[PDB]
């Protein structure tokens, strides 16, 4: 679609390699570690999706 | 002081170690995009120049 199809996504990085066969339905947010992410924040705490 | 935009400086680096550790510099950066390489992974990366 001209500036759509945003139906399909993916992950570009993820907190630990998933398992052979593993699903996860949740989208949560990576934490940062160096500095305390509660909603949207800098460095590592960005959206996969 | 920083140089112009149409006389813009580049410094080589190619004999020290790449410690990414920008967070000190202004943490509250306005516009930190990364492109091909990701945020956190570029720490445990090897290059060129």
């Amino acid at each position: 679609k001209v500036g759509g199809n945003y139906n399909y996504l993916y992950r570009l990085f993820r907190k630990s390699n998933l398992k052979p066969f593993e699903r996860d339905i949740s989208t949560e947010i990576y934490q940062a570690g160096n500095k305390p992410c509660n909603g949207v924040a800098g460095f590592n705490c960005y959206f996969p999706l | 002081r920083f140089a112009s935009v149409y006389a813009w400086n580049r410094k080589r680096i190619s004999n020290c170690v790449a410690d990414y550790s920008v967070l000190y510099n202004f943490a509250p950066f306005f516009a930190f995009k990364c492109y091909g390489v990701s945020p956190t992974k570029l720490n445990d990366l090897c290059f060129t120049n």
